[PDB]
RNA sequence: GGGAUUGAAAAUCCC
RNA sequence: UUCA
RNA sequence: GAGGAAGAAGCCCUUCGGGGUGUAAACUCCUGAACCCGGGACGAAACCCCCGACGAGGGGACUGACGGUACCGGGGUAAUAGCGCCGGCCAACUCCGUGCCAGCAGCCGCGGUAAUACGGAGGGCGCGAGCGUUACCCGGAUUCACUGGGCGUAAAGGGCGUGUAGGCGGCCUGGGGCGUCCCAUGUGAAAGACCACGGCUCAACCGUGGGGGAGCGUGGGAUACGCUCAGGCUAGACGG
RNA sequence: GCUAGUUGGUGGGGUAAUGGCCCACCAAGGCGACGACGGGUAGCCGGUCUGAGAGGAUGGCCGGCCACAGGGGCACUGAG
């Protein structure tokens, strides 16, 4: 555009949107679990994906993965949320964190143990 | 002498009743370091038979650096298709702000110390010559004295 | 806590031989004797052509592995470097060999550089006449790095420090055998150095 | 009509040497000869020269080029590589002695216009003063 | 009142104070009407303690009130001996 | 120093008081261009001395009504309405946009 | 749940 | 019919 | 810390000949964080008192929360290591388990039996009292482009005029100096940032000194270009 | 599109003091596309982070200014 247009409009400042409505911008939010279940990816993927709808304490109803080999989530766990995506479940756009709550970190694993949150197991 | 720095090879592909039939191209720098570089783009079945043709033909495009104490005399910016390219001369120190691509060529020129940048489109081949290229129109005062001595 | 752990494997990993040990990294067994390639159960297999990238960090981690500094350490160095005056990478250099527990070792009042640290953390060492325990201490030019007064009968400050009798060392130091003091005298220069390490690579890893 | 008649200068000349032009003609006016001095004396230009063509007074300009070049393509250097219009009507670009640009290391020039008359870079330099940053050349 | 007082610098068992001269209601590390000196309570250094003595005098014949202990400064740089 | 500002007198409406349109040129922060923006003042003119098409020099006064801080310092040259037509041209189009039109 | 079929599935067939 |  | 096998056991791998963890560990010698004993701060010299003049000046007395801390001397024990990664980007590979499952996944993508991508193990890379994760800002992003982009077919020329405001404006001379440029000068709090020396054993932290444009105000100056007022001109435009 | 204390005038009241700050009476005026009015958001700054720069983002700690002490209104005392 020519200067004169430019002094006239000038230009647009690029505004960006959050893929996180945990309110707050907040690192983690809190919520308890309204429905807990499973739901099968979109192509080319096959599974049965553990998904948990939450009742935020930011006044939201998302739905959050529940990641790890297996967990102890029931209706009414009370649970912090992290907020990541599920490349493959279309809607899945929080974590919920392992080892906070009544989520319950996963027992046994033993490399990646501080995400599932799970204590070092001693050596003998 | 020369020395040689392989900036990349790709495996291109072509049709055919039955399949797919590749080639391979590369792109190959030639330097002294002494202010002398080619650049060489050469195909072929084969990755190896590739490269040595890419040598070969490098060696027959060479260009003379007007290297003024590991730097450029001057800056240039060079658009070679949809790529452009920015040199900058750069005091001793400062070393070789590059990408890989330019790098290569610059630092077989015997370039020692240089300000960069890509710009445009970053296709490899595209950006290596807009290189060659620029380093081609350098020009020093003794050249642009004859030249408007006249 | 700088490292601390198998270290005659660093210089199998780097595919040169560190002075990590002193003086059996001298006797037929820094392992890079008869057994230089890199460690681990892949260590005899073909080594694939190496990204810019890794050439840039195997390089950088010869330099620091070499006076075992640690990164954050290392790091803070290289950055003062670049702001100061004159080409960082010899400035670099001459910020990393000004380290005190560097010097204690280049004058052989310690074998290896993990020696001449805990020599300093143990206040065997003096700077122009007072105690200084800080390894990271950096000598300037015109100080006298001495042995503890009371360290000088100190049986491994005997060894060393005799086995120095006789034999000359770096250009811009000065070992006064004697009285077990040294002289930083100058900031040494590229030129001065030997060390089996192209510093612009080095700078080029930080450029990134 | 013309709106920029210094850039139409500017432009002229850049057109006649890509095709190699003898000389070239550019409607004179004052202005214009002050930036034709200093082409002239800098040497991008073999020099100028009043004329009158149709009645109407032009300004002939001798371009200047390079030796015949080997290999394909014979054609010579270009003693005027780059030559643009930095100040213009709706936009003009102005200076402070301070601020004034080193085309090309120096192997360049730039022509600004200052109350002490027209001047390249060094010029205004050494009689420190800026003005309006006409055009460069190199 | 203006006065003329010691402004505090330096850091944690680090104190480095600043002659001040200073309206009495400012915070004590507020901004000041002019700085005319500085003083080193430990001693750290041979220069512990400077005083523009001519500006000192300034301020006193305007008004300017000294703190006890800057008084005692201002007068170990002589800005009162008269002799 | 008091501010001192010139303009043209757009308005004579007023009882010992009359509008001032004054211009001020400026390179744009941004675009660099030389842009031109304006303000009006009411100024203070006790004998209703001044009219339409004055230019006049206008000074930085001590307060004499609300939104009027200055005085006519002297004129510089008379009538000359080809500004205050300009003005009023410029104020005659905001007639058309809104809800409606209006002929150019 | 399983077998048939499949590269493995879906479908289909058989318990 | 779906992945490959 | 130094010395320590052609190299323990255990574990991993194997074309079973062997390879790896690995001088790593045992073990020898050496120094001795911790801890014990003793000494112990600077920060505090004023106010006040005496002499002298309630002044200037020598003199004098009181006063430490931090703290029995810092630091100093003596003695003195080998004394925490974790976390994330290893398909490509991106430094780092091999076996078993699992068979579109269980699961991974920043993007591209892995898993339907021989997965360097899932879980474990052995190795390895990277950091290290920290390492990862999530959230947010700038960068890369010339991906709002002033520096520094575009619009025939990739978002993207208004369906076409007419024309208001506005933006822009041939050639020559003169006046004025608005823009522009040049000196000088006043502002521009400290701190911060930059530079140089300094104080805590170093540093972090801190002190002293040095430089400081820009932006505005003021005074003076220049007049090529832009602006403005005057006059002139025909090559733009418009008439006959 | 906005505006009647709205815009200005004369005379008063008031204050340390200018002023539609407030009042009486007289004019009919003032602002706006160079975005008035309206809606949203928000204390501003020295500076901080980032960036080659131009920019972009930001205003914790410390320093300067402002505003407020449950929400609204109001004076008294006083140099304030
Ligand atoms: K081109
Ligand atoms: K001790
Ligand atoms: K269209
Ligand atoms: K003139
Ligand atoms: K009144
Ligand atoms: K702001
Ligand atoms: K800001
Ligand atoms: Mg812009
Ligand atoms: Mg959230
Ligand atoms: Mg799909
Ligand atoms: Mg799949
Ligand atoms: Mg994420
Ligand atoms: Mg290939
Ligand atoms: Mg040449
Ligand atoms: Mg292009
Ligand atoms: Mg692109
Ligand atoms: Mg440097
Ligand atoms: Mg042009
Ligand atoms: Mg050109
Ligand atoms: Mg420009
Ligand atoms: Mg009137
Ligand atoms: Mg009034
Ligand atoms: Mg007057
Ligand atoms: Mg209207
Ligand atoms: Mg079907
Ligand atoms: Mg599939
Ligand atoms: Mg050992
Ligand atoms: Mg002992
Ligand atoms: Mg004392
Ligand atoms: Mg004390
Ligand atoms: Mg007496
Ligand atoms: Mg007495
Ligand atoms: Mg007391
Ligand atoms: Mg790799
Ligand atoms: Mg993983
Ligand atoms: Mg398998
Ligand atoms: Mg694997
Ligand atoms: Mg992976
Ligand atoms: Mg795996
Ligand atoms: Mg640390
Ligand atoms: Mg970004
Ligand atoms: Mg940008
Ligand atoms: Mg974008
Ligand atoms: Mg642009
Ligand atoms: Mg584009
Ligand atoms: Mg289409
Ligand atoms: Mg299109
Ligand atoms: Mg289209
Ligand atoms: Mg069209
Ligand atoms: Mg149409
Ligand atoms: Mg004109
Ligand atoms: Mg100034
Ligand atoms: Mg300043
Ligand atoms: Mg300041
Ligand atoms: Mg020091
Ligand atoms: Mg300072
Ligand atoms: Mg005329
Ligand atoms: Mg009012
Ligand atoms: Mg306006
Ligand atoms: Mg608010
Ligand atoms: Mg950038
Ligand atoms: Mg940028
Ligand atoms: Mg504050
Ligand atoms: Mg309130
Ligand atoms: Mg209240
Ligand atoms: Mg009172
Ligand atoms: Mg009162
Ligand atoms: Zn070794």
């Amino acid at each position: 555009p020519t200067i004169n247009q430019l002094v006239r409009k000038g230009r647009e400042k690029v505004r960006k949107k959050s893929k996180v409505p945990a309110l707050k911008g907040a690192p983690f939010r809190r919520g308890v679990c309204t429905v807990v279940r499973t739901v099968t990816p979109k192509k080319p993927n096959s599974a049965l994906r553990k998904v948990a709808k939450v009742r935020l304490t930011s006044g939201y109803e998302v739905t959050a993965y529940i990641p790890g080999e297996g967990h102890n989530l029931q209706e009414h766990s009370v649970v912090l949320i992290r907020g990541g995506r599920v490349k493959d479940l279309p809607g899945v756009r929080y974590h919920i964190v392992r080892g906070v709550y009544d989520a319950a970190g996963v027992k046994d694993r033993k490399k990646s143990r501080s995400k599932y949150g799970t204590k070092k197991p001693k050596e003998a | 002498d020369f020395e040689e720095k392989m900036i990349l090879i790709r495996r291109t592909a072509r049709m055919q009743a039955g399949g797919r039939r590749f080639r391979f191209g590369a792109l190959v720098v030639v330097g002294d370091r002494q202010g002398r570089v080619g650049l060489g783009f050469g195909k072929a079945p084969e990755v190896p038979l590739a490269v040595q043709k890419a040598g070969y033909y490098a060696r027959r495009n060479m260009v003379e650096v007007p290297l003024q104490n590991g730097t450029i005399p001057h800056e240039i910016e060079v658009e070679f298709g949809a790529s452009k390219i920015v040199l900058k001369p750069a005091a001793p120190g400062t070393g070789v702000i590059a990408g890989a691509v330019p790098r290569a060529i610059l630092e077989l020129a015997g370039v020692t110390d240089i300000l960069t940048k890509e710009l445009g489109s970053r296709n490899p081949i595209n950006i290596a010559y807009a290189t060659m290229e620029a380093l081609r129109q350098l020009r020093t005062k003794a050249d642009v004295e004859r030249l408007r001595k006249g | 806590g700088r490292y601390i752990g198998p270290v005659c494997r660093l210089c199998r990993r780097e595919g040169v031989k560190l002075y990590l040990k002193g003086e059996r990294c001298y006797s037929p067994k820094c392992a890079m004797e008869r057994r230089p390639y890199p460690p681990g159960q892949h260590g005899q297999k073909r080594a694939r052509r190496p990204s810019d990238y890794a050439v840039r960090l195997r390089e950088k981690q010869k330099l620091r592995r070499i006076y075992g500094i640690s990164e954050r350490q290392f790091r803070n160095l290289f950055e003062e470097a670049s702001k100061k005056k004159g080409v960082t990478g010899s400035v670099f250099l001459g910020l990393l060999e000004s380290r005190l527990d560097n010097v204690v070792y280049r004058l052989g009042f310690a074998v290896s550089r993990r020696q001449a640290r805990q020599l300093v953390r143990h206040g065997h060492i003096t700077v122009n006449g007072r105690r200084v325990d800080l390894p990271s201490y950096r000598v300037r030019p015109g100080d006298e790095i001495a042995v503890a007064e009371k360290s000088r009968n100190l049986e491994l400050i005997r060894q060393n420090l005799e086995a120095m009798k006789g034999r000359k060392v770096g250009p811009w130091l000065s070992l006064d055998v004697e009285g077990m003091k040294g002289k930083f005298l100058r900031l040494p220069d590229r030129e001065d150095l030997a060390l089996p390490v192209n510093e612009q690579l080095v700078i080029e890893f930080y450029s990134r | 009509m013309l709106t920029d008649p210094i850039a139409d200068m500017l432009t002229r000349i850049r057109n006649a040497t890509r095709v190699y032009k003898e000389s070239t003609d550019v409607p004179a006016s004052r202005f214009k000869e002050e930036i034709l001095r200093i082409l002239a004396r800098e040497g991008f230009i073999k020099g100028y020269e009043r004329v009158d063509v149709d009645g109407k007074p032009y300004l002939r300009v001798y371009l200047k080029y390079g030796p015949r070049r080997q290999g394909p393509d014979p054609r010579p250097e270009q003693v005027i590589h780059h030559i643009r219009r930095i100040s213009k009507p709706g936009r003009r670009v102005y200076v402070g002695v301070k601020e004034i640009p080193r085309v090309r290391r120096g192997l360049g020039i730039a022509i600004l216009s200052t109350s002490k008359g027209v001047l390249t870079d060094r010029e205004a330099r050494k009689l420190g003063v800026g003005g309006e940053l006409i055009c460069e050349v190199w | 009142m203006v006065k003329i007082r010691l402004a505090r610098f330096g850091s944690k068992h680090n104190p480095h104070y600043r002659i001040v001269v200073t309206d009495a209601r400012r915070k004590r590390d507020g901004k000041y009407i002019e700085k005319i000196g500085y003083y080193d309570p430990r001693k750290t250094t041979p220069d512990w303690l400077k005083v523009d003595v001519e500006r000192a005098r300034y301020w006193l014949s305007v008004g300017a009130q000294p703190t006890d202990t800057a008084r005692r400064l201002l007068r170990q740089a002589g800005v009162f001996r008269q002799e | 120093p008091k501010k001192v500002l010139t303009g043209v007198v757009v308005s004579d409406k007023m009882q010992k008081t009359v509008t001032v349109l004054v211009e001020r040129q400026f390179p744009h922060p941004l675009y660099g261009k030389v842009i031109k923006r304006s303000k009006k003042y009411l100024a203070h003119d006790p004998e209703e001395k001044y009219k339409l098409g004055d230019v006049v020099e206008i000074i930085e006064s001590r307060p004499i009504s609300k939104r009027k801080r200055f005085r006519v310092l002297r004129l510089v040259e008379s009538g000359r309405m080809d500004l205050v037509e300009k003005y009023l041209i410029r104020r005659q189009n905001y007639q058309s946009l809104s809800k409606r039109g209006g002929k150019a």
